This record gives structure tokens, sequence and C-alpha cells, in this order.
RNA sequence: GGUGGCAAUGGCUAACCUUUUAUCUGGGCAGCCGAAGCGAAAGCAACAUGUGCGCAGCCUUUUGGCGAGGCACGACGUAU
RNA sequence: UUAUGCUAUCAGGUGGAUGGCUCGGCUCAAGAGCUUAUGAAGGACGUGCCAAGCUGCGAUAAGCCCGGGGUAGGUGCAUGGAGCCAAUGAACCCGGGAUUUCCGAAUGGGACCUCUCCGUAGUGAUCAUUCAUGAUCGGGAACGCUCCGAAUUGAAACAUCUCAGUAGGAGCGGGAAAAGAAAUCAAUUGAGAUGCCGUAAGUAACGGCGAGUGAAACCGGCACAGUUCAAACCGAAUCCCUUCGGGGACAUGUGGUGUUGUAGGGCUGUUCAAACGUCUGGCGGUAAAAUCGAACUUGCCUGGAACGGCAGACCAUAGAGUGUGACAGUCACUUAGAUGUACGCCAAAAGACCGGAACAUGUCCCUGAGUACCGUGCGUUGGAUAUCGUGCGUGAAUCUGGGGGGCACCAACCUCCAAAACUAAAUACUCCUUGAGACCGAUAGCGAAAUAGUAGGGUGACCGAACGCUGAAAAGUACCCCGAGAAGGGAGGUGCAAAGUGCCUGAAACCUGAUAGUGAUGGAACGAUACGGCAUGAAAGGAUCUCUGGCAUGAAGGA
């Protein structure tokens, strides 16, 4: 706190002298009482008591990386122009591999022709490149 | 934009475009910010030693004496070991694990540099600064400023160029400061004069060293603190040539 | 001696007043006379017992006298001539810092001088 | 929170190297946060705006119009 | 003359605040890093011309000898007397020696005896070797390794948990230590010793699933380094001591070979030729005290004294700083920059030496046991049926082999080869050295600005202070008077200034005196406000300001 605007006021905004003495003050040190005094405020913090559902191993866990349709079309200029991605007599073509991304979700829209290759494809995704004049190659 | 080159003589001698460097747009609250951070991290670790105060096995007498209840050596009345008792421990002292370094993002830190690089060209902030000087801002001057070896050559180059006036202000300038820094060893209150920005390490580092008030450096080791010393923009520096040319792509 | 390693009041102060006494013996030097400063190539020698000295400095300026005595630990020669009368009225020297006087005659009876000086 | 840098083609680097004695300059993409959510998990995976009201501001015949942001819907992803 | 008192100021005393100064402290960084039976550290006692403490030293005793550096003075903290030493080169510093009492690992025996007994003169204890000899012991600020191991506390009680493998203990031990060359980590296919740092991540995991506790791998860096045995085959082909005669070890195996995973090695045959390493060598670097190092001590003024002011003259690869009678680039030491250096340390050219690497063939040989694994108990761990340890019990296999891949087993795939050994660097720490500092500035900073772990306190384990400062120079007050005076006072001196020795400045409380006001008929939060008496009102405050009136305009109000 600001001790300088507290030299002169006695309990330095405490209220009285007889607050700030130790966890007392706190109702307990850390986050006790979540049971009986600091039921609701562990409510409110989100630690109340319980547990739900298992944790399957990393080693086998997963989570993909992703990018949507729009994103992928309305950035492919950017990426041809980067190198990570070729035009083929008109079609992108773009390999989400060198990317870092491994499924290609459908959301935005598809203006162009893209040829993308990717390991796995929404199926809203599929639709909406095929509609586009492009298609969707998986990764072997 | 263009700038002109003075040869040692003084005269003008040639024209050098200046790099984009040199427009960049005037950011004390920026410049601030770089010097205070560089500042703080030259700053060196200190407090008192860890049991100071505490290595007695004082004890309390408790009630029923008519004294305080402040801990007593064990074998006197005499108090110890609390923050209020005379030879007792600093409450909230320094510690030498406090971290007192500011970190400044690169970018952030280079538009300062570079704000503070274009404040050399601007005489109202020089003047305002503290320096006196009778050139034309920014002063360019020819490579052969880099290859003079002594002190009497830099003298007569910064007198042909009119900014010795600066030198002689910051050497009679130098005063003994008022209170306890004199004995650690700060006797001398300083002024800074005159930045000279060579191109690379030349003998012009050691001929230009030893004036008063006078900081010699290459381009690669710029910093905001040179350029704005006490956080304040507008020093007053002789660039060179080859410095110039150097500073084409140097904090953008 | 005192180098550039330390800038610190505290340390130079601490090596002068702990000085060895072969360190001592170079705080008694003093400036030379320009006859002497040509004909030895240095600027400044030690003041020995006996070498005639002119004092520049203090109550004594302009006054030329041989050293009576010089103390390598209080670092002060005693100049014939620079006294101070005490309430008896004898006359007592007056102990002159070396770097206060300018060396115009240097005493040689010891061959060693010459290098001592210089080298 | 106030003040700033940069900004989805994002931000910042950590250790460390460069120190020519702690600053500093230039490097350093490992990593972290953001970028897609929902689900215990398997897994699957969304609007670059379809509509309305309407503040500021602008236009205006001074009563209306357009209306970023805001608000209210509609639609969609996923769990049940 | 109102006493005893009260209030304010002043003078003085007491006191030691404040300010200024500081050879001390503290913190951080960079280095450097073991020592002792050839008797250490530590302690006791002694040691000085006058010497009590501390410091140094040891009956050769604030010291002795030699070489180098230094050179004219020296005789520690600590300028007193008187001497002594020193140009036959002292003091001092660097290197190397000598002396070195007693106790102490303490070690011929014994210690409420720092001494004492035998004197056969001293290898105390435990060990290795042939029995010549050798090793170990104690100490070291922290750091390191091994083992033993609480409670307060938190959970708002408390028991698992937490505190915490903390505190504390025992053993070992070096400049570092430990670890360390996969019976590994991965995952569909990869990497490739260890340590340390960053991150993963407060994630996985544990948990009255409460409070809390809590990784690793991958990845990015620092620094990089690999190898030696046991065995197969050979069979004394070896190693050690030595008085150089010989002696000891050794067939229960010295030495050679060999050292490992898509196996390696041996044995048989063929080919290529020999890389790493050890020793010598000292080009050259590092390297003692230390040496040299520019340029003003010019005029006037002020002053006790210029480093100051005003003129003038200069140096700068040197304007870091400190000292010097006040502020110093040019007075001194320095600095920047160059030199030199005994013993040492690293060290390239060039020589001497054991030797290295591929392939073919295989009813061939070898490849670590109370071990790995498992059962059960306990500790520990994030380790969860899936951590590590170790108590008890049980207990394999041998390349057609064995282990691992987070419950067990089966199968597939991937991966390695334990139960033997060593191994630089990167890392840690701070007794010590150097440097630095938005650190402290004498009730602070270490307890200690050190006659400080001291005085002092405690039977003991142990607890533990206070104390800095004359002045430029002692010029440290002559002579005289009083006084019993080697006290003190007066007078008189010194000094710019008494600053007159625990002496710079010199606050307040407190005490003595003086001055102003008041005061022996008087009522108490010690004041605020208004008006008066007395005193003061030099500076720093007013001068159409103060006093006293007139005139004009005058709001609310209004006789
Ligand atoms: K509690
Ligand atoms: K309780
Ligand atoms: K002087
Ligand atoms: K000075
Ligand atoms: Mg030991
Ligand atoms: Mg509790
Ligand atoms: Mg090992
Ligand atoms: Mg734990
Ligand atoms: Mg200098
Ligand atoms: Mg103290
Ligand atoms: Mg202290």
């Amino acid at each position: 706190m600001d001790t300088k605007k507290f030299r002169g006021s006695r309990t330095c905004g405490g209220g009285t002298h007889k607050n700030r003495r130790g966890a007392g003050n706190r109702g307990g040190r850390g986050k006790a009482g979540g049971c009986k005094h600091h039921f609701v405020r562990a409510m409110m913090r989100g630690y109340s008591y319980g547990k739900h559902g298992f944790k399957r191993p990393d080693e086998v866990s997963r989570d993909v990386s992703i990018v949507n349709v729009g994103e992928l079309d309305e950035l492919a200029s950017y990426l041809v122009e980067e190198g990570l991605a070729e035009v083929k007599d008109g079609a992108y073509h773009i390999n989400l591999e060198n990317l870092g991304i491994e499924k290609v979700l459908g959301s935005g829209r598809v203006t162009k022709n893209l040829v993308v290759t990717s390991e796995e494809f929404s199926a809203s995704a599929r639709e909406k490149i095929e509609n586009a004049g492009g298609s969707c190659i998986d990764a072997e | 934009a263009t700038a002109k080159t003075i040869d040692l003589t003084g005269k003008a001698v040639g024209e050098v475009e200046l790099p984009a460097v040199f427009d960049a747009d005037y950011r004390p609250d920026l410049i601030k910010k770089a010097v205070l951070a560089a500042q703080a991290n030259r700053l060196q670790p200190y407090g008192p030693r860890l049991y100071s105060g505490m290595e007695t096995s004082a004890r309390g007498w408790g009630s029923g004496r008519g004294v305080s209840h402040v801990p007593r050596l064990v074998n006197s009345s005499r108090a110890a070991r609390v923050p209020h008792a005379k030879g007792g421990r600093r409450a909230h002292p320094p510690k030498p694990e406090a971290d007192r370094s500011e970190k400044v993002n690169t970018k952030e830190r280079r538009y300062a540099i570079r704000s503070a690089i274009a404040a050399t060209t601007d005489p109202t902030l020089v003047s305002l600064r503290g320096h006196i000087f009778e050139a034309e801002l920014p002063i360019v001057a020819v490579n052969d400023l880099e290859s003079l070896e002594r002190t009497k050559q830099v003298i007569e180059f910064l007198e042909a160029a009119g900014l010795y006036e600066d030198v002689l202000r910051a050497k009679y300038g130098r005063h003994i400061r008022a209170g306890r820094g004199k004995l650690r060893g700060r006797k001398y209150k300083h002024k800074k004069s005159v930045l000279i920005v060579a191109g690379e390490n030349t003998p012009i580092l050691k001929a230009a060293r030893n004036l008063s008030g006078v900081d010699v450096v290459t381009v690669d080791s710029l910093n905001a603190e040179l350029l704005a010393p006490g956080t304040h923009a507008g020093r007053l520096t002789v660039w060179t040539e080859s410095a110039i040319g150097k500073l084409e792509g140097a904090f953008q | 001696m005192i180098a550039m390693v330390s800038k610190q009041p505290r340390k130079q102060r601490k090596a002068r007043y702990a000085a060895p006494l072969h360190i001592r013996q170079k705080f008694m030097g003093a400036r030379l006379s320009e006859a002497l400063t040509k004909e030895y190539g240095t600027r400044s020698a030690a003041v020995i017992t006996g070498d005639t000295v002119k004092v520049m400095r203090g109550d004594f300026k302009g006054t030329e006298g041989k050293v009576q005595s010089v103390s390598l630990m209080d670092g002060t020669i005693t100049v014939d001539g620079v006294i101070s009368t005490k309430v008896d009225g004898t006359e007592v020297p007056r102990p002159l810092n070396p770097s206060n006087v300018m060396i115009t005659k240097l005493e040689m009876k010891d061959g060693r001088r010459a290098s001592s000086i210089k080298k």
C-alpha cells in the first residue's frame, strides 16, 4: 500500500487496530474453510469439493492444431507468396503439414479453388472446399 | 532529410542523406522508460547481513516486573532483537534478493532510441537540454575525424565546429556535490557535453575520451542513456559519415 | 602508489594510511627546480635530509633552507628556518609537507642517489 | 487500474551467446499467452453479418435519414 | 528589596543531541582454494631498557640468516626519555631458510596437576608390505557425499497429511564433490554418457481427493569424452622391493588378448596398414616485490594557510581518484600507457615408445547369482494395482539367451544387455584476494570504526557491552600572585579561532544566576478570542504605513 499516505493515520486503513493480526483475520490460511465458513467463497472462486471424470495419459491423448477454411481461403495468397503454398493452373495447393495444422475445420467461406492436403477434415470443411471447386487430400 | 558534412576545419564539404532513424517523432515518455530501465538494470544488490540484530537468545520477562514485554538478554535487562530495541534488527530492510531490473520490450526500446537520435537534430531540444553550441544540427563530420589520435586534434575540430564551448562548460561546471556521495566515491557532479558517434572502433575513441563531459562511442554501443542523459533528450552529438551510413536500419 | 583499480576514497586512504615504509619513501617527493628537472630528466624527487629546498606554500613561502630531518611515518620534513616559537620562547621546528616545497640543490653524498631519483 | 510498444501476416522472449568487466548493442522461436469450442472420455467441431432497435457523429427540409461501437434476435458447434 | 514562588528570554553549568568528517561495516561480482606426525589450527606461559593490554615472536623470543626490490632513515598499535641499529645498504616489501618452551591429532606413562614420572632416549592406536618402509588420525567460512531423524506450525480443532527428509545428529571428504558412458528415453519408422540452467508446469501424479504436496521426458542452452576390468584363447611370456648380490608376490593365475546389442569378443583364414595416447623437448606466453609515466606550484585580491576569485601559461591514450594548512588534470602519490621480474605454471615445432581397422566361415567357446525377478512388512516418493530403498522369505536363464515398453498375463512390434570399474568440462560455496556500490554513517553499519567475543555475567552448556574527532603546526600556556599543594584559581601568554588534552560543532531535559512582567485576599487543562497595563519593538515587517479627523458613495439594516 501507499505507506506515505498513511503516515499519521495510526491504523493505516485497517479499521480497528485490533484488525490485521494474523490468519484469524482472514479466516485461516490459504483456501481453508471451504466446507465450513468459506463455502460460498469456495463456490464463487471455483474451489468447491468434489472430483469429476478421469484423465487419459498424455502419451496416448493428443490435441490437433486446427485452421478453418475461411482462414485458409482468405489468406491463401499470403501463403503462396510466403512459400507455404503454390498455384497450379489456378488452384491453390496448400499442405497443412508444413503449417503445423492437422485438422481443417469448416468455419468461414471458401471463394477459390483450394486443393488442401491435411491429416483430417471436418465434414463441413469437406463440403465447403469441394463446392468451391477444390478438393481435400488425406495424408497417408 | 539531408545534412551537410563539415571537414576538420569546419567547412561543409558535401552532403549526406539522413537515415529514417532521424525523422522519428519526439517521445519523451518512451525515452524516460528506456533510460530508467537501463539505470535500474545497472543497479547492485545490497542489504544488511542475515541475522543482524537477531543473533541473541533474548527472551521476554513477562508480566509481574513492571517492565515492557520486549525480549531481554538472559543475564540482563537490556532489550534485544526487536526493531524498536537498540541494536535490534531492521524491520523491512533492503534485501540482496530484491530484483531491481526493469524490462522494456526491444521494439519500444528501439523506438525510444530512434526518438532520442532524432532529438539530436532539433536545436530547440539541444539548447533547452543545457548545451552551448553555435553549429547547425545535426552535425555530420567527414570520416577523417575518426583517424585523429590526439586530444589537441579533437580540440581543433570542436573549435572549428563551434562545439568546444560546451566542453568548456562541462569542465568548469564540474562541481563537488553535496552529501554522502563524496565519501562513497561520487565526489563530483559531472556535466554532459558532446557525444561523438563513430562508424567502428577507431583512434578517435581514445583521442576524444578525456575531454570533459564528452562521450565517444560507436553505433553498436549506442543506447538511450547516452542520447538522453537523465532521461532528457537533446544531446549535442557529432556523427561521422560512417556512423550515418551504419545507422540505416540500426533500430528499425 | 595507488592504481585506478580503486577509485574509492576509502581504499585510497587505507592504502596511504597502511602504506609500508618503502612506499612511504615515495610520499616524500617534491618538485625539482627547473635546472634540476632539466639535468635529471624527471619532474620530482624524494626530499632527503640535507638537500636545499624553497618553501612555496604556507606561512614560510620563499624561505630557502636545508632539510634538517625527515619522518616517513608522519610524511613531514623539517627545514632550517621554518620554526614555531613556543611559549617558553625557545625555537621549535614546524614540520612541513614535502609537496609544499621545491628542491633547489640535491645532496649527492650517496652514490646510489642518482638511480634512486630515476630508474 | 493509469500510461505505453507491437498486433492475427499476433505478442514477448527464457536460459544462453555477444560485455571490450554486471549497464549496454545485436542475437537467441525453446517455450508461454492469444488464435475454437463443447465433452468425464472417445470424439466431433461453429456467423469475415440474416434481421431489428438505436447512442455518438455526419447529413437534414429540424423532422427525419445513414448509423461504427452498444443492445435484442436469428442461425450455427458441441454435451446432455 | 514581596519572601517562598509563577511565566518568558538571556548568561553559565551539566549533558552529549545535531551537523560535518570517517583507516570500519554490509552486500554483490570476479578470482583463488586445502592443510597437519618434517607435529597443524588452537591454547598456556614467556619475550621489550623504562612495557600493563593488544599485536608479533619462542629461551636465537616486537626477533636471526641468505637472495632480490627499495634507499635514507628505522626502532608495531603508540612521535615519551635514554640509547641502539643503518652507506659493511638498515627499516620496508617479495622469495627462501633457521630458531621454534609446554599443552594440543598429542602419540613413552600419567593429568581437578598445561605440568609431572621413568628414564632402557620413547614406532600411541588400527592397518598394508618382503617386514627396509608406508598409510590413517587433527584443522578448514560455507559448499559436497552417505546414513539417522523431531516438534512447533498449517489444515483456522485434530489423527493421514503438512511443517519436512526441514531442524538437529553420526560418518566420510576435495578444491570441488556427487553423477556419468543405457539391460535408457521414445513411439507407430526416432534419439544416443553424465551434470547444471531454461521450459514443460503448479501440468501429470498423490491427497480426511481437504489443506496442501508435486515430477519427468520431449525441446532450447552451457560444456562435451570416452573407456577399463571378469571370462573365452595363451600360461609366468609378468609386477614390486633392493645394499644390485638377491628378495617378495604369483598356477586358488601375475601378465597378454578383450570389453559388447540391427550383438560383441575368442578360436581358423584373408586384407589395409597403424589412429588415439605416454614420455622427452622447452619457440613462446603467464609470471615477485617493483620501474617509468605529460603539463603551473605564475601575477593581484581575500585569507592563518589558496587547491578559491580575477588575469596569465600549459598537458590530455592521463579531466579515475586520494593526499597536501579551503575547492588541484599541471604540488605529491597516481591515472592513461608502457616496462621488468627469481621460483614456478601452461606451452607450440621436432624426436622415443605399447599399437590400429575391415571382411569370410560356425551341432564351436565366453559374456558378472543368493544376483535379476517374485511374495510379504515397513519407510520414502508425484509415483497412482504403475517411485525408490531395505527387513524377512523365495529365487532364475545363458545368444535357440536375458531385461524394458507406468496392473498382471498372452501375442505382435520397438528397444536395450544389468547384477564389476574409472572418467575432464560445464556446477556449488566463500576462510581468503581484488573490484564495485541509488547500501550504513558511530543508539547506524558486523557484537566489535576492534588494548572486542574484550570488560562483565553464568558451576556449565553459554550470554555479552560501552567507548570515534584539539590544532595548519604542540605553537600542549613561559614568568608572576594566591593556595598545604605536582590540585585549583587569578593575571599573563600561544593560536585565524581556546579548539586547553574523553579537547570540532555543542541541542534539550536538568541545574545556577540575571533580566522583564507579576506576586503573601487567592481557584485549577496552564490555552483560544477581544480589550487594556508594564516591558520590548537593531536586522529581517509597514511609510497615504500608524494615529486622529473631514468630505463623497454606501449593501443588509435603520432610528
Ligand atoms: K488454527
Ligand atoms: K489444539
Ligand atoms: K602541497
Ligand atoms: K582536495
Ligand atoms: Mg579430517
Ligand atoms: Mg491446526
Ligand atoms: Mg560411477
Ligand atoms: Mg515432500
Ligand atoms: Mg589524474
Ligand atoms: Mg555499534
Ligand atoms: Mg552493528
